[PDB]
């Protein structure tokens, strides 16, 4: 009606989108990040709220606000290092990797899909669950930093280089290195989906196919 | 432009009811008045036929012709045809009144018009509106008796058929 | 003229919303008239909505809980007499209407007489009168559907939520 | 609920806030001015206490005997 | 009219146009366009839309011969009528194809929300892979406005196909 | 928006402008009532005021009282309505001889000695007559079935 539209604020029309040529720009996808194709359909990186207030309440005190965008970034790096993670020990776990002088309970177990299950019923799951917590709070608290405006960390950044890979090297060679990280990171975490729905409706395998003719649920 | 003038308007405030716009000029509202006179006039000989032989009454000859629309399918078209000659040789005869209302067959060779039945200008513009409302009604209750027809066989809803009360008749 | 000042109805999602344009060359004697309907269409279907849904969910409780939880049944059962006395008593309202309809200053729609105290400048009184109108539109659509599901598709109750 | 009330950290709610917000069309400035009242005046919150307080023993009274809640009371 | 729309201007001739010229030029007889100037952008969209989607579903009827796809559940010997299939894969193969339609129909959203403000061409999305549109202005219109025409078709055309089956052996 | 205001923009009457006090609906039952209507003689008011208060009063005697259960029970009824009728007629009567006096001379003001009498008339002869209405109604009760 009357009032002015969000769509102005949320959106660029004098220019558009790359990988969606019909559609306009995302004011917030200006390429800054890497992997920027200016593609968000939703336009999702244009809401405004700042998402550091689910880590700590807003009213708690005033607070410039972390941009969406840092959060999105942060939320897809985490997601996808956490895939790749899970597709190596899946595949791993296949071929029967068990841990250096386990026992009983790892040998046994029949299957990456049905891992979980008889872990959770060890107790086992309960003990990770209890140290990547510890980390997660650890960790988490520089974003909070970061929306008071009390400190320029980076989206990602954790300062980790043990083997000094990207030390000392080009801006544009990290660039692209943290580039191939996003890229494996994103395909993992398509990755994941099929090493999941498929072996769950089917079986699992190097392949994890569903037996087309049978049945799979 | 504005026909609220003319008879038959819907009420002082909505003037024309004309929801989709049909009437733009005065030679389209003449078109469109005779056509509704025209339709109204008929609509209202037909409910009055339609009951008559629904209700049981027939002509000489014609007692086991069946009634409503299943006449029209079942009835000899022969039987049928006389029906339109009659009609269309009306068609032919009525005179329409130059410069005179929509719907004006003074000008016809027998003898029509207000004759004894109205005298002042106001009288006629009453019984015209009458004319036109009472056609508007049948025209709407022709319909909703033909489509009642069909769906239940119950053409005035509420009753099977009339019963008549004409004593001198008899 | 009607357009150029009517403030009510029109609302965020689709602003102005007249697609085949029944609006363009109607006076504002025609434009008040179709408010007017606007307005007690979509308020009679709200109550008949409240109605439907309580009869549906069982909460009948008058003549010994006697007339079906079918809305539609239930009207069949219902004796002429309160029909009667339904459709007569709500004519009389409607001949107070009409005498306040002629009364200087009648807004479409109104028979409280607001305009006695308050305007059309107020955002709070358009914004109120606007959802009444916007919940009136959808009830309207939606008494239209529930009598579709009762009478074809054959259930009276809710088919969507129902599945918590 | 006793974590719905702003005290020293910021987050909660502020009493005089909520009640000064709730106010209407028919009834004017609505409930400003009654915190200031209720924290300023004994008298007017014993008002609303006492009144509760011999609700509360009224409703007691009822649920007790319907629902005996003590072993061989009924 | 429009606001310099490619469409009408057409030699294809109609004689049953109750209102206005026998001719398709400039066809508006409900005259919704100059009524509601501000959503001829979003007819021109959904014409388009509705006649591209026509287009490919006469063709997705003229092959019932289960061609290039294999499957006891899609048998077309198994499901004879192609109007069957919507029905008989309705929980199987329908509901995929409603995925990513949904999915493809969501992301346009952001430009179809503010249409007049945004500049881009009702129905052009962009999509020219073959990069085969006639590059002169001149044929180029001639090119949108033979979509027009075949899509219109179409659109007609499926009417007719499938209730044609309503009533055949099919 | 403020709903309630003083009455007359007179913010010293005891009196306010409420929705009950001042909306469409209430000024326009108030005004087209037969006490408060525009062109009525006084007879007339009275008779319309009968004819109303008659037709309702039969029934709590009649399903109610005595000889309710009594095949004459619609009989007494009536009686008894007529009874009360007169209580109240006599009740105008007295209130007029006080209220306005003995000789009047405005007229048609119903609040006069002359208007009055005439009001008291038509509001015997609409009430009695109201309420034999009833009787002849309750005699036989439609059902209104087809
Ligand atoms: C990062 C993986 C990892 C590696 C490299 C080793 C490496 C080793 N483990 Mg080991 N272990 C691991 C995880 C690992 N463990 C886990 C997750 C468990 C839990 C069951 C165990 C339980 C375990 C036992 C019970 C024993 C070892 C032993 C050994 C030995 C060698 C140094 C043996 C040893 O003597 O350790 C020095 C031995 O007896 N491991
Ligand atoms: C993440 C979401 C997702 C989901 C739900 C599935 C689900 C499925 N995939 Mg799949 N897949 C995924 C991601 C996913 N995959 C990714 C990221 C790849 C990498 C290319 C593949 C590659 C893949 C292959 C190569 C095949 C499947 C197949 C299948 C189906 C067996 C099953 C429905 C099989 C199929 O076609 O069945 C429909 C099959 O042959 N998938
Ligand atoms: C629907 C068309 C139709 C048909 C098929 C008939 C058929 C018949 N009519 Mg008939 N009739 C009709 C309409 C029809 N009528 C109408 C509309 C009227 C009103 C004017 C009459 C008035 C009428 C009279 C007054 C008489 C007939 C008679 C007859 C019979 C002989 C016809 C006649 O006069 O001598 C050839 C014949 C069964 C005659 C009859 O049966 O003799 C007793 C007869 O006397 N009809
Ligand atoms: C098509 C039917 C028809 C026929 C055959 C006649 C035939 C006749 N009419 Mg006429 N008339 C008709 C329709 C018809 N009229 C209509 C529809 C009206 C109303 C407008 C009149 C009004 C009318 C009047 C006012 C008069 C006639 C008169 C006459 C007679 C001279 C003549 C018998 C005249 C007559 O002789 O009356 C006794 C006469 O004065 N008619
Ligand atoms: C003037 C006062 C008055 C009185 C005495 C009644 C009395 C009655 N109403 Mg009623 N009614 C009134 C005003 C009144 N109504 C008004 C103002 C409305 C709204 C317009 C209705 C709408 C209404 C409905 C919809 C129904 C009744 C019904 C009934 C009857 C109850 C059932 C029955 O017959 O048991 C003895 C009873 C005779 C019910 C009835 O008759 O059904 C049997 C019924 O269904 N009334
Ligand atoms: C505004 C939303 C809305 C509306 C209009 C309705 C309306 C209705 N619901 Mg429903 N419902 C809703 C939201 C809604 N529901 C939601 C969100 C849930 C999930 C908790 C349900 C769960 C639900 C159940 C479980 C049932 C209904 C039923 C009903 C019908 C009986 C009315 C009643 O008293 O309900 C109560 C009525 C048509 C009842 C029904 O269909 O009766 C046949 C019924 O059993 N509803
Ligand atoms: C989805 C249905 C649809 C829609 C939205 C449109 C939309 C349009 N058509 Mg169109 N058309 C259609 C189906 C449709 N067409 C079909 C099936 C045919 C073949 C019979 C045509 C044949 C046709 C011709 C010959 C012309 C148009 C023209 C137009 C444009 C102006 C006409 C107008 O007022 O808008 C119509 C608005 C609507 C909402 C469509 C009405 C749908 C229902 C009935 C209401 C407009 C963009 C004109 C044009 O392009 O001129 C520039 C023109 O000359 N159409
Ligand atoms: C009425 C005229 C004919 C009456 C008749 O023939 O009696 C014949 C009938 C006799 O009806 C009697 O009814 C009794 C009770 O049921 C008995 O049981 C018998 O039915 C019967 O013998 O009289 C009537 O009941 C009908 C008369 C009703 C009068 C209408 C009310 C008029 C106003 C009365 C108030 C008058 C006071 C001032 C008026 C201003
Ligand atoms: C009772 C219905 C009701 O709650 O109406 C409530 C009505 C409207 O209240 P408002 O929404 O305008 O005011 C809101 C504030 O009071 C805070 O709720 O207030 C009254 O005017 C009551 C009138 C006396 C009550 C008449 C007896
Ligand atoms: C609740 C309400 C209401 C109300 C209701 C009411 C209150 C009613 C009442 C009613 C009434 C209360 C009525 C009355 C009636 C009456 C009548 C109807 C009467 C009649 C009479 C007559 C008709 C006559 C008589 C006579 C005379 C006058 C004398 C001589 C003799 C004779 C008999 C002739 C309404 C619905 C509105 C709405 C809602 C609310
Ligand atoms: C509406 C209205 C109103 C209201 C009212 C009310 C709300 C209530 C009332 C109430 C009432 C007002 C009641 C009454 C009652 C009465 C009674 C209950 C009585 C009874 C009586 C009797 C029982 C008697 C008997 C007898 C006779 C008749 C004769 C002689 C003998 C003896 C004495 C036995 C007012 C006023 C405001 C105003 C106007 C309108």
């Amino acid at each position: 009606a009357m009032p002015d539209r969000m769509w102005n604020k949320m959106v660029d029309k004098t220019q558009r989108s790359k990988a969606m040529p019909f559609l306009p720009r995302p004011i917030n996808l200006d390429g800054s990040y890497v992997g920027d194709v200016g593609f968000d359909p939703f336009y999702l990186s244009s809401i405004d709220k700042n998402f550091a207030g689910f880590i700590q309440p807003p009213s708690w005190e005033e607070t410039n606000g972390l941009p969406t965008l840092y959060w999105m970034r942060e939320a897809e790096l985490k997601h996808g290092r956490i895939a790749m993670m899970a597709f190596a020990g899946w595949l791993a776990t296949d071929f029967g990797v068990r841990f250096p002088g386990a026992g009983e309970p790892y040998t046994s177990v029949p299957n990456a899909f049905s891992a979980h299950n008889i872990m959770v019923d060890s107790g086992a799951m309960w003990v990770m669950l209890s140290l990547i917590g510890f980390i997660e709070i650890s960790t988490a608290a520089v974003l909070v930093e970061v929306s008071k405006g009390e400190n320029d960390r980076e989206a990602g950044d954790f300062c980790f280089d043990p083997l000094g890979f990207c030390k000392g090297k080009s801006a544009d060679a990290i660039n692209t290195m943290k580039l191939k990280e996003l890229q494996n990171g994103r395909a993992a975490m398509m990755a994941f989906g099929g090493l999941a729905t498929q072996t769950a409706l089917g079986g699992v395998d190097f392949p994890y196919l569903v037996p087309y003719p049978n049945v799979a649920d | 432009a504005d026909f609220s003038g003319e008879i038959g308007a819907a009420n002082a405030e909505l003037g024309c009811w004309d929801p989709l716009n049909f009437c733009t000029d005065q030679a389209s509202f003449d078109k469109m008045r005779y056509a509704e006179l025209k339709h109204g006039r008929v609509a209202q000989l037909a409910a009055w036929g339609y009951a008559t032989t629904w209700s049981g009454a027939r002509f000489p000859g014609c007692e086991d012709f069946p009634a409503g629309h299943e006449a029209v399918l079942k009835i000899g078209t022969e039987n049928l045809i006389p029906v339109l000659v009659v009609a269309g040789a009306l068609e032919t005869l009525w005179k329409q009144k130059e410069g005179s209302f929509p719907g004006d067959f003074s000008a016809t060779s027998f003898p029509v018009g207000f004759g004894p039945f109205a005298k002042t200008e106001a009288d006629m513009i009453d019984l015209r509106t009458k004319e036109l409302n009472n056609g508007r009604a049948a025209m709407m209750g022709i319909l909703g008796m033909i489509v009642h027809e069909q769906i239940d066989g119950k053409p005035f809803i509420f009753f099977d058929k009339f019963e008549i009360y004409a004593p001198f008749g008899n | 003229a009607w357009r150029d000042e009517v403030v009510v109805g029109i609302t965020a999602p689709v602003g102005f919303f007249d697609p085949l344009g029944l609006s363009k060359g109607k006076d504002d004697a025609t434009m008040a008239y179709y408010r007017e309907a606007e307005l007690k269409n979509g308020r009679v279907a709200m109550a008949a909505c409240l109605g439907w849904y309580l009869n549906a969910g069982g909460v009948h409780p008058a003549f010994n809980s006697e007339l079906s939880n079918d809305p539609l049944k239930a009207m069949v059962e219902l004796p002429a007499v309160g029909w009667l006395q339904f459709v007569l008593g709500c004519g009389a309202i409607e001949w107070l209407g009409q005498q306040i309809k002629e009364r200087p200053g009648y807004v479409p729609g109104d028979l409280l007489g607001a305009s006695y105290w308050v305007d059309n400048s107020d955002e709070g009184w358009v914004m109120y009168q606007n959802k009444e109108l916007n919940n009136g539109r959808l009830a309207m659509l939606a008494i239209v559907g529930m009598v579709y599901q009762d009478v074809f598709v054959g259930d009276y109750g809710d088919m969507m939520y129902k599945q918590l | 609920a006793g974590h719905m009330y702003r005290t020293n950290w910021g987050i909660g709610h502020n009493m005089k806030e909520i009640l000064e917000a709730h106010k209407g069309p028919f009834t004017g400035e609505g409930h400003k001015g009654l915190y200031e009242i209720l924290t300023t005046s004994w008298h007017a919150q014993l008002a609303i206490n006492l009144a509760m307080m011999g609700s509360l023993s009224i409703i007691v009274a009822h649920h007790m005997y319907a629902m005996p809640p003590y072993p061989y009371l009924a | 009219f429009a606001n310099g729309l490619v469409g009408g201007e057409g030699p294809e001739p109609m004689p049953f146009n109750l209102v206005g010229e026998k001719n398709a030029k400039n066809f508006d007889p409900a005259g919704f366009s100059e009524r509601a100037p501000e959503w001829i952008n979003w007819f021109r969209e959904a014409e388009l839309k509705h006649g591209r989607q026509a287009m490919l579903a006469v063709v997705g009827m003229v092959v019932p011969e289960f061609v290039r796809i294999p499957g006891e559940a899609f048998s077309f010997e198994a499901i004879p009528n192609v109007l069957d299939a919507h029905d008989a894969l309705l929980d199987t193969s329908m509901k995929q194809i409603l995925l990513w339609i949904s999915l493809m129909e969501a992301m346009s959203l952001g430009a179809l929300s503010n249409m007049n403000e945004f500049d881009r061409e009702p129905g052009n999305f962009g999509f020219d892979p073959l990069g085969m549109m006639p590059k002169d202005a001149a044929k180029a219109k001639e090119m949108q406005l033979k979509e027009l025409k075949n899509g219109r078709l179409a659109m007609v055309a499926i009417g007719g196909m499938v209730h044609g089956a309503i009533t055949t052996g099919h | 928006a403020n709903f309630i205001k003083p009455y007359n923009d007179d913010p010293f009457v005891g009196h306010l402008a409420t929705p009950i006090t001042s909306s469409s609906l209430t000024r326009a039952l108030l005004k087209n009532l037969p006490a408060y209507r525009f062109g009525l003689t006084p007879l007339l008011r009275g008779l319309e005021i009968g004819l109303a208060h008659g037709y309702f009063l039969i029934g709590p005697f009649a399903q109610l009282g005595p000889l309710r259960n009594s095949d004459i029970g619609l009989l007494a009824g009536f009686l008894s309505t007529i009874g009360l009728i007169l209580i109240l007629t006599l009740g105008l009567t007295i209130y007029g001889a006080a209220a306005f006096g003995q000789e009047k001379s405005n007229g048609s003001e119903l609040q006069t000695k002359k208007s009055w009498d005439q009001f008291k008339g038509g509001f015997f002869v609409g009430a009695c007559g109201s309420a034999g209405f009833a009787f002849i109604c309750l005699s036989s009760i439609p059902t209104f079935a087809l």
